[PDB]
Formats: structure tokens, C-alpha cells, sequence
């Protein structure tokens, strides 16, 4: 086994002990450790652990400041070389070239792997966690300086590369093989944005354009918006803007469905509206847009809608089944949803809510440190659990949908604002009062209402068409 | 088998709400948690000599999904309405939560408890007398809990189960 | 779902990262940023079964050649990549083959031989030559382009099939 520098001149050569590192019960998994030990293992000479690199860079800010992390990995990089051995000494004394076997081995098997792995931490940091540098220009200057002054030919290719990557990141296209399906139109024709509405757009294309929108919103959320539970705290609009934009879209679409339903006072027309929404749900299911599916399910379970017994009675049996099957995804703490998500072929759009709850509970329910033998050790198992969730999120963010954007339909849904200028309580009270109006509580009799739609209510259905 | 109670936790986000159910379900003498496993929200307990199963829904973290509240609430037979004793806004939110529960359950008399949660050492801004008066005006029990010492946690859940049993 | 540990190996610049990123993100990387070690995950249905692919993207630069044992130990299957316009990368293949066999102490390791950059006209390694090598290894040979996606899914999912039946 290679000898190491003295722990007095190089801190990362301290022996492992239960006072500085604890492993879980073919590489070890770390339960807890000092920052020094975490960084040592992050950049270990014996093996690479790219997933540890992601986990660490995603979560470290809860136990180490960015400026200190940089200082520590630069410290890690600066490894002293051993002095010549007795055999080397004797060769030199006789005017011969020493073999320097121990020195050469230590360079090849300790220094070069550790230094390369430090540079890999730098590379990942810059490529996938650049926000530290966007938010702290001095940190970026220090990184550029460190990388830009690494000498020696062994590291040269990567140092020159990382320098370029940093410069690119400072100032900052999909292939499919198969073409996307043709955009489908119903009553509203291309360019006639004024007529766009729930029933006049093609239900297939409604689901497609909402899926593109919801996929983009899903794909835009960074782990920085999630770690430390920052989307729940006072500065959530600052720290979690993409997440909140995504959730507000989901909320608005749910409210829009409810509004379309209860503002359709005529029972027959309202049935057509609810049926159309269920067809949209069916296309969401086909597209693996689970966010879309739950948008619809949430609307149908809402207080104003759920109570519409006369409407529900007239929903065709085949659609009741579709809706019920969707609802069962969410039952028993999303048991069937979680199984389905893990079985489909992406692209998909997950429901984000479960991830948020599991991240929050993981953070709240586990201690920051473990106390052992008088020492405080960073509880890394807690951070690994958070990173497993952010990792799953990221895995579903890679695959793009093979669907063509329709700019006008996209804009229509981007600008949807069912609440208008009303506050939430006022609006949702309004929805419930509309519900009471159109289908009064027993034993009040059911009134009749005039029709509001001048165009045909018959759906074009949700099977796609294909001209030559 | 034994009776299973579907309990739902509601209240403002960002103020330690999740600690209540975590402390209940938790190992109890090891401070840790994996919410991704089913053991994390189902719990067998003995209340007044009668064994039962608690199923707890706490969607802490999903507060911004405001249009999903009805759907989540619909699943429950009993409700813990939680505010933080150092956050007056969360306390003021309670009225609308209660109104929303009554609407979703279509009932004026839904089993529920008001819970004042002490989530940190910051200054209290809601006095216990304020919260008692509010709970009394609603005709429901009030329980105060600590997010750190587990004090009051069993009381909150057991009291709610008694409200369900005596409905 | 079963998890599969895939490892992509081969000389520097043959397109290991471009292949991987094309598979993961459907995007072609034009830049040449020498890898140290990267890891990717992909849930995908293959022959009707949902798989979770763990893909290790390794360093081709010679300066990293002393650090291969550690990833060869963990890998369940290997994509051995050369570029069809680079004869030296083809000659480098047998070195990877031998090291993998040594590390895992096995003559029966799931592998696929990949001839990348088949979008380029200026070929210097003939398909027959690579096919002959592949047959001597008892493994399939698939030509690919990370740029156009030609063969990319075939190469990776063929490797999954070999692990599955190992
Ligand atoms: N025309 C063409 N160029 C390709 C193809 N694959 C990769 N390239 C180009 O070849 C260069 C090297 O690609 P890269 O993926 O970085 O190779 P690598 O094998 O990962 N290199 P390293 O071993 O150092 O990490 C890049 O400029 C890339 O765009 C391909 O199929 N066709
Ligand atoms: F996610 C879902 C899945 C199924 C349902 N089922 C419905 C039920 C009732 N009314 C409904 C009214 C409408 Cl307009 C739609 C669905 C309704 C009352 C009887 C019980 C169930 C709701 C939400
Ligand atoms: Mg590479």
C-alpha cells in the first residue's frame, strides 16, 4: 500500500475512524463524515463515484459554503510528493539515475487520480451547478484562476477544456428520426385565435399543446429550486421561480376546467364540456402527461364539480371508466401512479407534487449532523436521499416530446387566466355558487337554462387523422 | 379487521407543519425518516383500549397546488388544522381551511382539531388564549405541539380519533 | 424494473460522449470536451420490459489510462467504440477488450463493438475488418452516428439484450 504525506502537511491523509467517517452497512456508501472526509471520498484515489459527485454538488450548500468548498478542493489538489527513498539516495550518491519506483507509483496511482477527480468536481460544478458562479462573481474569478494556473502536462487537456467550458457558460436543437404528427384542427381554424376555446380547438391538439407547455415547464426546474426546501420559504419567488411558474400553470388549468364546466348552465351543453375534458384526459394518458392527467382529476374532484350529480349521470359509461381509472392513480398515496410512472416509456411529464413532499419531509425529518464520540459529523445519508429525488426528477427531464408546437394555441394556453382580476377566495366562492345555481341542493328542483354555444357540440374524437 | 381512520393534515406551508406527522410516525427514539416508504404514513395505535389503524395524508410542500386541496381533503374523515404559533398569517388562514373542509365534506360538523405548532424558538405571536377562543367558537378541541420535543403530538392525533368516534 | 450498468469505452475523440448524450437527450454535441468520468440514467422500455440504464461515460485520453480498473469492475456490459475514420482508434480496441476480460476475469463479458461517425464519407476502417474482429470476440458490430442518430439505439439496446441473457 502506498505511503501518504504526513497528515500535518496534508489533511486528507488522516486515517479513517468513527470520529471522522461512518459507512453504511462495490464501493462504500457514506452515512456520515466531516467535510474533509466527504471531500476525500469525493475525489478518492481508488475509484470514481460520479453519482457521489452529483449528490455532493447538488446538496453541499447545507453544510459548506461555495467559497469554502473551492478552498477545500484546491487544498485537496495540492498534494506533496514524497522524498527519494534509500535506494534512490544510493543511486544518486553513485551518480546514477534513481529508479524512483515509489515516487512514480504515487504520482500514477494517488496524485494523478486525485487531481483528475478534483478537476472532474470542477467540471461538474461549472457544467451543472453554474448558479453558484452566477450568484457570486468572485467565486467564478477564483475558479478561473485556479484552473487557469494548473501546470503540468498530465492535467493539461482537461484544464484547457474546463477553461473553455467556463467561458462558454458565461455567455450562455433536437433530432428524432421520425417526424411529429400533423397538427389537428376542429372548429377554430389556423390563425383564428379569437375563436379558440375548450370546445372549438381540437381536443387532440389541446392535449398536445398543453403537454408541450407542461413538459417545458417541468424540464425548466433546477435542483437549486428544491434543495433546502426553498420553494416553501419566504424567498420562494426568488429561489424557485421555475417551479412556481410550473405549479401556477397546473393550478390555472384546473381552475379553467372548473370554470368551463360551471359556467355552462345548460345541462346538455355542460355534459358535452365534461365529456370533452375527459377526452383531453385520455390523450394526456396516451402522452404520459401525468401532470395533465391530475389537472383534470383535480378539477373533477373539486367541490363545485364533484357535486354535479345530474351531469355525472349523463357521462357515457366508457368515459366514467376513463376518469375513474385516472382517479385511482392517486389513491392510497399515489400507489398506482408511482408504479405507472416507473413502467412507461418516456417522454413523460411527472406530477411534481410528490417530489416536493418527499424532499420536504426528508429534510425536516432527518438531522443535519450525527453526534459520535464527541464529534459532529455531517449526516450525508440525508443529503443522498434528497439527491435521489432530484436525480429521478432530472432523469425524466431528458427526453423531449416529438410534437410540433402550434404558436397560437401555445400562446392561448400561456395567457389563460380564468381568475381574471379576482382574488382566489372570491373566485372559488364564485365557482361554488355557480355550481349551486346550475344544480341546486336537494330538495330544490332542477332548473333549465338556455344554451350558450352556437357551434356544434359533437366532438371530433381523440383518434388522430393522417392525410397523405 | 380493525377500524382504519383516514386523517388529513392541512395548514399553511413553510412553518414546520410536516413535523407533526413525522414525529408521530417516526421511529420515536431515532431521529430519522424516509417518506418514500409506506411505513411512513400508516400506524397502528391503541386509543382508549381500542386498537386501530391511522392513515395520515400530509401533503406538506404542495401548498401552491391550491386547486388540489379539495381532492386531497375529500379523502379524509378527520382533519388536523395546523398553524404555527409564531406566524399570525397561518393562524388567520384557519378559517378558510375550515370553510373549505365543510364544503368538500358537505357538512357543518366535520371531525377536526385545531393544532398550534411550535416549529422553532422564534417569538410566539399567537397566544394560546387566542387559539382557544377560536377553537371554542368552532366547537372543536385545541392542541399545542412542539416540532422538536414531540410534546402534544399523540394528543393531537388521539384527540381527533376521539372526535371521529364520538361524531 | 431491472437496472443495467452500461460502460462506454474507447480512444479519445471517437464520440463516446456524443453517442451517450444523443441517446439521453436526443441532442448532438459538436464540442470536443474530453471526459473524465460522467454518469447518466435512462428509463426505457426494451422488448416490452421497462429497464433503468446506468451509463458510465469514460475517459479516452491516454493520460487517464491508469484509472480504468475501477469502472470496469462495476460495469455489466461494455460499448467498445472506435471511429470509422480513425484507424488508430480501431487498433486501440483490442487493448480495451483485453483489460475488460482481465479485470472481470472472464471471457464472457457482454459487449458490443461500435464503429462511430458513420455519417462521414471519409472512412478508413472497412466494415469487414471490424466485423471480423467482432466475430472473433463473439459480439455484434454496429455502426453509428451520434450526429444523425443512425444506429445509436440499436447499439445501446443490443448491449442491454446481452446483459439480460448473460
Ligand atoms: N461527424 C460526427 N462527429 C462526431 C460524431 N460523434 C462525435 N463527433 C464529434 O467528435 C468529437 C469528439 O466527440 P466526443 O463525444 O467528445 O468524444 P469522446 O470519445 O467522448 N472523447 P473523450 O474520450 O476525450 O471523452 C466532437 O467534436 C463530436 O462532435 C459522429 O457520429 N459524427
Ligand atoms: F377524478 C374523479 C374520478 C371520478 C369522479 N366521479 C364522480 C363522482 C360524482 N360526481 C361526479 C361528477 C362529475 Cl362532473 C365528474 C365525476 C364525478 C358523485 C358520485 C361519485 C363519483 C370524480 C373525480
Ligand atoms: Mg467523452
Amino acid at each position: 500500500q502506498m505511503r501518504l504525506p504526513s497528515a500535518d502537511v496534508y489533511r486528507f491523509a488522516e486515517p479513517d475512524s468513527e470520529e471522522n467517517i461512518i459507512f453504511e452497512e462495490g464501493i462504500p456508501i457514506i452515512k456520515a463524515g466531516t467535510v474533509i472526509k466527504l471531500i476525500e471520498r469525493l475525489t478518492y484515489h481508488m475509484y470514481a463515484d460520479p453519482n457521489f459527485v452529483r449528490t455532493f454538488l447538488t446538496t453541499y450548500r447545507s453544510f459548506c459554503k461555495p467559497q469554502e468548498l473551492l478552498s477545500l478542493i484546491i487544498e485537496r489538489f495540492e498534494i506533496p510528493e514524497p522524498e527519494p527513498t534509500e535506494a534512490d539516495r544510493i543511486a544518486i550518491e553513485n551518480g546514477d539515475q534513481p529508479l524512483s519506483a515509489e515516487l512514480k507509483r504515487f504520482r500514477k496511482e494517488y496524485i494523478q487520480p486525485v487531481q483528475l477527480r478534483v478537476l472532474n468536481v470542477c467540471r461538474h460544478w461549472v457544467e451543472h451547478h453554474f448558479y453558484d458562479f452566477e450568484r457570486d462573481a468572485y467565486l467564478l474569478q477564483r475558479m478561473e484562476e485556479f484552473i487557469g494556473t494548473v501546470r503540468g502536462k498530465a492535467m493539461k487537456k482537461w484544464v484547457e477544456s474546463i477553461t473553455k467550458i467556463i467561458q462558454r457558460k458565461k455567455i450562455a436543437n433536437i433530432t428524432f428520426q421520425s417526424s411529429p404528427p400533423t397538427v389537428e384542427w376542429h372548429i377554430s381554424r389556423p390563425g383564428h385565435i379569437e375563436t379558440f376555446d375548450l370546445l372549438t380547438l381540437h381536443p387532440i391538439e389541446i392535449a398536445r399543446q398543453l403537454t408541450l407547455l407542461e413538459s417545458d415547464l417541468y424540464r425548466a426546474v433546477q435542483p437549486s429550486e428544491l434543495v433546502g426546501s426553498v420553494w416553501t420559504k419566504e424567498d420562494k419567488e426568488i429561489n424557485s421561480p421555475n417551479l412556481l411558474k410550473m405549479i401556477r400553470h397546473t393550478t390555472n388549468l384546473t381552475l379553467w376546467f372548473e370554470k368551463c364546466i360551471v359556467e355552462t348552465e345548460n345541462l346538455e351543453e355542460r355534459v358535452a364540456v365534461v365529456s370533452r375534458i375527459i377526452e383531453i384526459l385520455q390523450v394526456f394518458q396516451e402522452l404520459n402527461n401525468f401532470n395533465g392527467v391530475l389537472e383534470v382529476v383535480s378539477a373533477m374532484n373539486s367541490s363545485p364539480v364533484y357535486r354535479l350529480d345530474h351531469t355525472f349521470e349523463q357521462i357515457p359509461s366508457r368515459q366514467k371508466k376513463i376518469l375513474e381509472e385516472a382517479h385511482e392513480l392517486s389513491e392510497d398515496h399515489y400507489k398506482k401512479y408511482l408504479a405507472k410512472l416507473r413502467s412507461i416509456n418516456p417522454p413523460c411529464v411527472p406530477f411534481f407534487g410528490i417530489y416536493l413532499t418527499n424532499i420536504l419531509k426528508t429534510e425536516e425529518g432527518n438531522p443535519e449532523v450525527l453526534k459520535r464520540h464527541g464529534k459532529e459529523l455531517i449526516n450525508f445519508s440525508k443529503r443522498r436521499k434528497v439527491a435521489e429525488i432530484t436525480g429521478e426528477i432530472q432523469q425524466y427531464q431528458n427526453q423531449p416530446y416529438c410534437l410540433r408546437v402550434e404558436s397560437d394555441i401555445k400562446r392561448f394556453f400561456e395567457n389563460l387566466n380564468p381568475m381574471g382580476n379576482s382574488m382566489e377566495k372570491e373566485f372559488t366562492d364564485y365557482l361554488f355558487n355557480k355550481s349551486l345555481e346550475i344544480e341546486p341542493r336537494n330538495p330544490k328542483p332542477l332548473p333549465r337554462f338556455p344554451k350558450k354555444y352556437s357551434y356544434p357540440l359533437k366532438s371530433p374524437g381523440v383518434r388522430p387523422s393522417n392525410p397523405r | 379487521g380493525m377500524t382504519e381512520y383516514k386523517l388529513v393534515v392541512v395548514g399553511a406551508g413553510g412553518v414546520g407543519k410536516s413535523a407533526l406527522t413525522i414525529q408521530l410516525i417516526q421511529n420515536h427514539f431515532v431521529d430519522e425518516y424516509d417518506p418514500t416508504i409506506e411505513d411512513s404514513y400508516r400506524k397502528q395505535v391503541v386509543i382508549d383500549g381500542e386498537t386501530c389503524l391511522l392513515d395520515i395524508l400530509d401533503t406538506a410542500g404542495q401548498e401552491e397546488y391550491s386547486a388540489m386541496r379539495d381532492q386531497y381533503m375529500r379523502t379524509g374523515e378527520g382533519f388536523l388544522c395546523v398553524f404555527a404559533i409564531n406566524n399570525t398569517k397561518s393562524f388567520e388562514d384557519i378559517h378558510q381551511y375550515r370553510e373549505q373542509i365543510k364544503r368538500v365534506k358537505d357538512s357543518d360538523d366535520v371531525p377536526m382539531v385545531l393544532v398550534g405548532n411550535k416549529c422553532d424558538l422564534a417569538a410566539r405571536t399567537v397566544e394560546s388564549r387566542q387559539a382557544q377562543d377560536l377553537a371554542r367558537s368552532y366547537g372543536i378541541p385545541y392542541i399545542e405541539t412542539s416540532a422538536k420535543t414531540r410534546q402534544g403530538v399523540e394528543d393531537a392525533f388521539y384527540t381527533l380519533v376521539r372526535e371521529i368516534r364520538q361524531h
